């Protein structure tokens, strides 16, 4: 119930910096137990794929630590997640490619998907993810 | 909590609304909107996909109209996000390939329902066109689906879905079209003629948009339809053996053989025998799309009772250039001055490898068909021409048969291009009789003929000029300021074969 | 149980003008590498993917083709006896990868494999080379990543 | 004897016999000739040519030929007596029916394959109305064919009433007054709300029934003054239609929301202006949606009713009514995107002009838009904008008042002295949809971009670059929010149209800034598409300059793709050897090296390929560069006639190869 005006900014906000001040806020406040980050499950997945580079970053930031605090809900991310990797804009496909290990590891279920089409976008996609993937293939084991 | 814990069974709770029950669905739909409703998400995009993922008879759809008109009065943009989550899930693992089908051919009717009507799609706002308009990068990849279900449905569904404000993104517009001419190839090779409407739909939807989008889709569609793949469909096209008999039946000498050259009886010696019927269907459905897609529009009940739409200049003029560049990319000579007949002496590779090519794929006449129809469109596909009239010269040069009936090809072929040339706006009518009596002439008769045909197309070259507009229609007439020496050769060929030619004297 | 010796001339047997000897050498050393794991094969292994990778630019379109047709599965199988080598197999794996890319597009095709890129695997005929090759090297590391992950 | 006895109708009648006795060139060259006759001018009797064109067609079918391209173009709009007479001739054939055992099957073929087209139900009614078919297309076989007749153009019918499942007369009062609810907020008539609401106050006390949903939200500052009414039913029926209408406008339901807007003003009328002003300006600004976005975007010109009524609104400012924030911004944007800069800063200059920052930004863009034609060196407008806009994206304390780190200008919010905010002008031009204030706001935005930002000199240059250069206090502008604003400001424009080169190459050369070499040459390529029809024709010089081909080239090298690199050194004025030969030199290339030497036209750099492929014993590769050079199209001997048009050819088979590799 307290987490009324953080969703009612998060859900109004249309502005780059009303967002990335809720963000600022939501990441300064979940230093410690941050069981709270999974209240904003659906906020962060719409905000996962922004054109903002730093609300991007942060919300990949605040989605990676609601994966490793409750990884439950790492199946949740599956979508929005493939959604970075399928955009036509190389922007957040950066990101998520760069993220690509740690949600990888996190996930240990659809890791396969994720590295198939992470591989796909590197070969069409003009860029070069063998360390992300190598990396990833490394922890995996 | 009674709404935060059935927060986490929307899922099966749409499916029991599904159900449609007597009165338990009645219920179950205003506990989802009611839901809906409450939370702060709505839950809108989640609960709208699993409504329209697994929806088969039209009381779904009504359904799920219904949920959207009792929440839009609460809650506000559910389409952009639904359509999100959907696609998303598609592109993921879930949403198997029957769910996506159902949910794309679902939306396409939705869309369908709201194109048509005045009372329907006005009395609640929605815009489920505008919606799925925002989504055509994500439903271009859909149209070459491995399975064909979700195929045809995106198909389907991209036929009537409208475009933006803006018209369209160059990135986007080209997959559009190479999703939209490969789901037509694949259309044909599986379904064949009567199961192509829907891509031919949408290329000519989106072809009539731009320019550029045109002649794209002109060249995309001519060069598919000659590739190497995908052309039989208009035209057409180790050591204990050895050890067992070996030793010369001797056991005690060399072989008899000394080795082998190559290899030897090839094993494949293949001949092109797919079919007969059902071929020239699919030339005529290509040839049917090319019209739609060409002709301007369009649907004005132009005349009194017999409108006939006129076919566009510069469409003609890029089904041209891909055409000659498809067949010869080479420039040596590739001018519209025709050249003097001695100079066809030292190309004759250029003009042997186009009778090729031109004997491997019949459709490319066809094509010629198409560029015919424009008068100034076969200025600019000389180079084939040319090519083709001396290969057929180099042929009669060199025919020692007394009868033309023994060469069938190339005596097709001779009077296909001659009333190719003629009916382009080039020739008089005393070529299209020429290419008539050309069933029962001599070689060396017919030789002559298409020489006087060259040195005719030499004097009077076909240029993009000579061709001005009439104020009437878009047609160009050209207005022929006719040849004496070549109408006399005509005559004399035909007075040296009154014997046979005595009817054809009268028909000119 | 005496094949090990023969890893004494893989080398030898993969500076050879014939490409005919090279790929049955990278797949008897590939299965040397599956059947045996000693660090000589770790170094003849590593050997014959630089090898494989400094042919890549120096073959034709036709010599590329059935160069690296059979070669995948060889590269898989190191992967799955060599962890260490990871790495270098996807970074090779990627210039190949971007070398199909940009054979593909050279001149038109009939599937368009090119839109493809937002497809998944399915569990488990006559087309274009190069779009059969794009088609071996995604199945390849399908397979490495199965391999890997389970 | 007929055809030139000017008799058409004989000719007709004799060609549709079909005796299958008749030479078909003879019958190719009568109907070519009819249809020039009838293409030259003063048509004579076109039916007849249609007719001969028909007969002609079910000839070719009958025989087993193709079927012509004049079928198609007469037949793409057919109508009633066509299809008649189609019918007629397809069954006045010789031998009908009775021994022939091959027509048949060609007949049903032919008239299975021609209702492929035919989008109206209509034509195929008619086609199955003449003995219920033409040689009943093997019956008991026509239902899968009406089946995916019916399913190629569907219609379905569904409901829009919402699921009201209660029950009338429920014989209680909780229940009912539930359900009475329930219909009001599922009520969108003014007049349904107002029964229904008179119904609760007249069966109930005297208590509220606005607060019965917390979805309508309305704005505080109507808020104070929408509670200070003493009647309770007249408050109530007045805020439900402000909230409703306000969510109608929201959710773009203009059609019920002018509706609600008329009831509310209409019951406005006898209380106090204040509320009836309210609503006067709730109703300019939906009329102001409405033309902006019902009407349509490609809007032709208002019929400055609405335009003269802003205008007034504007103008008068007289009473004490709370002005909305949004309705300025609203207003502005109209004004200024339906090129109105007749009216200038030269009218009403002083009357509350410089308070509302909104109106000044837009009469000063609109001054400083109309100097472009005004060839005079004066600049002063361009100058005002760029101080004001180098001003409002500045932190006002250079000392840092509010910490140690540089949150100022993009978590504070605050030091940003001026006219606005650095988000409100975002939420201004985003209101904006005119090419030329969009190019001008992004050529001002990418100049005060490229000084002294970094320390790499890639200046992204622009068309219109007449701002100055002196940029004073160059530390107090904030570099970071005028890039993050530049490029928001880029993504908007190009979501307004991609069909504009000049932004496409913008976006190329914003993204090449920030070490984005894939996209750069994605936005290149998307450029190049925009100006040329997609490579058909030669791209224009100010489109592809040299600095674009360099950047390319740029962007190719870094991206491990050598031979490109050495393909596009020939689209320059004067060709590059050196990078050339520096890029074909390296031995990581990503770009199938061997698949793109027909590409190249230029004899130097086929010489430097064999040179390079015989030195490192590459002979496969050598030898196709010979062949490449042993071609007839390039000989450096050519009269320039040749070499052009092979140059161009390559060039657009190029540059296709590479549209069709990125995106």
């Amino acid at each position: 119930a307290e987490m009324a005006p953080y969703m009612k900014r998060l859900s109004r906000g249309q502005t780059v910096e009303d967002l990335l001040e809720v963000l600022s806020d939501i990441d300064e406040m979940s230093r410690r137990r941050p069981e709270i980050l999974s209240f904003f499950s659906t906020n962060l997945q719409r905000l996962m794929s922004s054109a903002e580079e730093c609300c991007r970053n942060l919300a990949f930031s605040l989605a990676l630590r609601s994966m490793q605090n409750s990884p439950s809900i790492a199946a949740a991310f599956l979508p929005t997640f493939m959604y970075c990797l399928g955009s036509q804009d190389f922007e957040v496909v950066q990101t998520a490619l760069r993220n690509l290990p740690e949600y990888a590891l996190l996930c240990q279920e659809h890791a396969a998907v994720l590295l198939h089409r992470a591989f796909l976008v590197g070969m069409y996609g003009q860029m070069d993810p063998s360390a992300q993937i190598s990396e990833a293939l490394r922890i995996l084991h | 909590p009674f709404l935060d814990a059935l927060k986490n069974h929307v899922g099966e709770l749409c499916g029991e609304t599904l159900r449609l029950e007597r009165k338990r669905f009645l219920w179950q739909h205003q506990l989802l909107g009611l839901l809906s409703v409450y939370t702060r998400p709505s839950c809108g995009p989640e609960a709208l996909g699993h409504l329209l993922s697994r929806a088969r008879s039209p009381e779904e759809l009504s359904l799920a109209t219904q949920l959207y008109a009792g929440l839009v009065v609460s809650l506000s943009g559910l389409l952009p996000l639904a359509f999100r989550s959907c696609l998303a899930r598609v592109h993921a693992g879930t949403l198997q390939p029957p769910f996506t089908a159902r949910f794309l051919r679902n939306l396409a009717l939705l869309v369908g329902w709201e194109q048509q009507g005045g009372e329907g799609p006005a009395a609640l706002g929605a815009h489920f066109g505008e919606s799925a308009s925002a989504h055509l990068s994500d439903l271009a990849p859909l149209l070459l689906h491995p399975e064909e279900e979700v195929a045809e449905a995106a198909a389907s569904l991209l036929a009537i879905c409208p475009f933006p404000s803006e018209a369209l993104s160059p990135s986007q517009l080209l997959g559009l079209v190479r999703a939209g001419v490969h789901r037509f190839f694949a259309s044909l090779r599986l379904h064949g003629p009567p199961g192509v409407a829907s891509a031919c739909q949408l290329l000519t939807r989106l072809s009539q948009t731009s320019p550029a989008g045109l002649k794209a889709v002109l060249q995309l569609l001519v060069e598919g339809a000659l590739h190497r793949g995908n052309t039989e469909l208009f035209g057409g096209q180790t050591n204990r053996r050895h050890t067992a008999a070996v030793p010369g039946p001797g056991g005690i000498w060399s072989v008899f053989h000394a080795g082998v050259i190559g290899r030897g009886l090839k094993p494949p010696k293949f001949v092109q025998s797919r079919n007969q019927q059902e071929v020239i269907y699919n030339t005529q459905s290509l040839l049917s799309l090319l019209v739609h897609c060409c002709s301007a529009p369009g649907g004005t009940e132009c005349g009194e009772c017999w409108g006939a739409p006129i076919l566009s200049p510069e469409a003609a003029k890029a089904v041209a250039v891909t055409l000659v560049e498809s067949v010869c990319p080479d420039a040596a000579g590739a001018e519209l001055a025709w050249p003097p007949e001695e100079h066809a002496r030292a190309t004759v590779e250029r003009d042997l490898r186009i009778g090729r090519r031109f004997r491997e794929q019949p459709l490319l006449f066809e094509l010629l068909k198409l560029v015919a129809a424009a008068p100034p469109a076969l200025c600019y596909c000389s180079v084939l021409l040319r090519g083709l009239l001396a290969a057929l010269l180099g042929h009669w040069e060199a025919s020692r048969h007394p009868d033309t009936t023994h060469s069938p090809w190339h005596l097709e072929a001779s009077c296909t291009l001659v009333a190719v040339m003629a009916e382009g706006s080039l020739l008089p009518p005393a070529l299209g009789n020429m290419h008539e009596v050309f069933s029962q002439l001599a070689p060396f008769e017919v030789r002559l003929l298409l020489l006087s045909v060259w040195g005719f197309l030499r004097e009077h070259g076909p240029l993009p000029q000579k061709f001005i507009f009439q104020s009437e229609r878009g047609r160009f007439i050209r207005d022929f300021s006719e040849g004496g020496p070549h109408l006399a050769v005509l005559h004399s060929v035909l007075h040296r074969n009154i014997d046979r030619l005595g009817l054809f004297s009268g028909r000119f | 149980p005496s094949m090990h010796i023969c890893l004494d001339f893989i080398p030898e047997l993969i500076a050879q003008p014939e490409l005919e000897k090279q790929i049955f050498a990278i797949q008897l050393l590939s299965h040397l590498c599956i059947q045996y794991a000693l660090p000589k094969s770790l170094s003849v292994a590593r050997l014959a993917v630089n090898v494989m990778g400094t042919l890549l630019t120096v073959l034709t379109q036709a010599k590329r083709y059935a160069f690296f047709m059979p070669t995948l599965p060889s590269l898989v199988s190191f992967c799955r006896a060599f962890p260490p080598l990871y790495e270098d197999i996807m970074s090779l794996l990627i210039q190949i990868g971007q070398v199909c890319a940009s054979d593909v597009a050279t001149q038109t095709r009939d599937i368009d494999p090119i839109i493809t890129r937002l497809q998944q695997i399915k569990e488990k005929g006559s087309m274009d080379p190069d779009v059969q090759l794009c088609h071996c090297i995604e199945r390849t590391v399908i397979e490495i990543i199965n391999m890997s992950v389970s | 004897l007929r055809s030139g006895n000017y008799q058409e109708v004989i000719q007709i009648f004799i060609e549709d016999n079909l005796t299958l006795s008749l030479p078909v060139q003879f019958r190719q060259s009568v109907l070519r000739e009819l249809f020039k006759k009838a293409q030259q001018g003063n048509e004579a009797l076109d039916e007849i040519c249609f007719k001969v064109c028909a007969c002609n067609t079910v000839r070719d079918i009958l025989e087993g030929r193709t079927i012509s391209v004049q079928f198609n173009q007469l037949f793409l709009r057919p109508n009633k007596e066509k299809i008649d007479f189609l019918l007629e001739v397809c069954s006045r054939s010789v031998n009908l029916e009775k021994a022939s055992e091959s027509l048949k099957g060609n007949m049903a073929a032919f008239l299975k394959n021609v209702c492929l087209g035919l989008e109206d139900l209509q034509y195929v009614f008619m086609i199955s109305s003449h003995e219920l078919f033409i040689t009943l297309l093997k019956d008991e076989e026509r239902k899968l064919l009406v089946d995916q007749m019916r399913k190629r153009s569907p219609r379905v019918n569904l409901c829009i009433k919402p699921v009201t499942s209660f029950y009338d007369i429920p014989a209680s009062a909780s229940v009912n007054i539930g359900q009475l609810e329930h219909q009001l907020i599922l009520s969108v008539d003014p007049w349904r709300i107002r029964q229904i609401l008179i119904e609760l106050h007249g069966m109930t006390s005297e208590r509220q029934f606005w607060t019965v949903s917390n979805k309508w939200e309305v704005p505080s500052v109507y808020s104070g003054v929408i509670l200070g009414i003493k009647d309770n039913l007249t408050r109530d029926l007045v805020y439900i239609l402000m909230a409703k209408g306000l969510h109608c406008s929201t959710v773009k339901d203009f059609s019920h929301a002018k509706q609600l807007f008329a009831a509310c003003l209409e019951l406005v009328t006898e209380f106090s202006p204040k509320l009836r002003q309210v609503m006067l300006n709730e109703m300019l600004l939906l009329d102001i949606h409405t033309h902006e976005a019902g009407t349509g975007q490609a809007g032709e010109r208002p019929p400055s009713d609405l335009i003269s009524r802003v205008r007034g609104y504007l103008e008068m400012r007289l009473p004490d009514i709370p002005l909305r924030q949004v309705i300025a911004e609203e207003c502005v944007a109209f004004m200024l995107n339906w090129r109105e800069n007749e009216y200038l800063t030269l009218q009403v200059p002083a009357f509350l002009l410089q308070s509302n920052p909104y109106v000044k930004l837009g009469q000063l863009l609109a001054a400083t838009c109309k100097e472009l034609p005004g060839p005079k060196e004066s600049r002063r407008t361009a100058k005002d904008l760029w101080e004001v806009v180098v001003q409002i994206c500045s932190v006002s304390s250079q000392h840092k008042r509010g910490n140690d780190g540089r949150v100022s200008l993009i978590k504070q919010r605050e030091s940003t002295l001026g006219i606005m905010y650095r988000s409100e002008l975002l939420s201004f031009i985003k209101k904006l949809r005119e090419p030329l204030v969009l190019t001008i706001i992004l050529s001002l935005f990418v100049k005060l971009h490229n000084v002294r930002e970094d320390i790499v000199n890639d200046i992204t240059a622009e068309h219109i670059s007449i701002w100055p250069s002196s940029i004073p206090n160059l530390q107090s502008v904030d570099f970071e929010a005028v890039a993050i604003t530049v490029k928001e400001l880029v993504r908007y424009t190009l979501s307004i149209n991609p069909n504009n080169h000049s932004w496409l190459i913008i976006q190329a050369d914003i993204y090449f800034a920030t070490n984005q070499y894939s996209a750069a040459l994605h936005y290149y390529l998307q450029a190049g598409a925009v100006c040329s029809d997609f490579f058909n024709k030669a791209v224009p010089p100010d489109v592809y300059t040299d600095q674009v081909i360099k950047r390319m080239i740029k962007c190719c090298s870094l991206l491990n793709c050598h031979t490109q690199v050495a393909i596009l050194c020939q689209f320059l004025r004067e060709i590059d050897y050196k990078t050339a030969f520096k890029s074909l030199q390296e031995q990581n290339s990503h770009d199938a090296m061997d698949s793109y030497y027909d590409y190249i036209w230029d004899v130097t750099i086929l010489e430097y390929l064999t040179y390079l492929h015989h030195k490192r014993g590459e002979t496969d590769k050598r030898q196709i560069a010979i062949k490449a050079i042993g071609q007839t199209e390039l000989n450096a001997s050519n009269p320039e006639e040749v070499l052009q048009l092979a140059a161009q050819r390559r060039k657009k088979k190029f540059l296709q190869a590479m549209a069709k590799l990125y995106f």
